[PDB]
């Protein structure tokens, strides 16, 4: 644990990528998480929402 | 109830029937129904007012 | 009387399909009035199509 201050950093990096990675897989109130799902079930006026 | 498995279903002649004076999809488009592949359909058949 | 709801934009059916389609973004207004005593005749007012 001598390197802890860089190993901080790199956790920190690491972690916020996750995270940000991981924010795709809400649905944020849509019907689907997946664009694809989404625009391959509705139509054009119904899916832009 | 009727549980509508193991088959191929087209849906293209139950949107261009005419005789239906309400035909509303709440998750899907009809047009895009044809495009689909479901785990398994349910059928509930009633007369309302 | 039915095809109204065709005639408002972002629809579909046989005369959005290949009768008379608005755009998704359509602006202005639509006005519409009974024509049955202009128009309809005891052989069947074959004259629309």
């Amino acid at each position: 644990s001598a390197l802890g201050k860089l190993q901080d950093v790199v956790n920190q990096n690491a972690q916020a990528l996750n995270t940000l990675v991981k924010q795709l897989s809400s649905n944020f109130g849509a019907i689907s998480s997946v664009l694809n799902d989404i625009l391959s079930r509705l139509d054009p006026p119904e899916a832009e929402v | 109830r009727k549980r509508i498995s193991n088959c191929v279903a087209d849906y293209s002649v139950l949107y261009n029937s005419a005789s239906f004076s309400t035909f509303k999809c709440y998750g899907v488009s009809p047009t895009k129904l044809n495009d689909l592949c479901f785990t398994n359909v349910y059928a509930d058949s009633f007369v309302i007012r | 009387g039915d095809e109204v709801r065709q005639i408002a934009p972002g629809q579909t059916g046989k005369i959005a399909d290949y009768n008379y389609k608005l755009p998704d973004d359509f602006t202005g207004c639509v006005i519409a009035w009974n024509s049955n005593n202009l128009d309809s005749k005891v052989g069947g007012n074959y004259n629309y199509l």
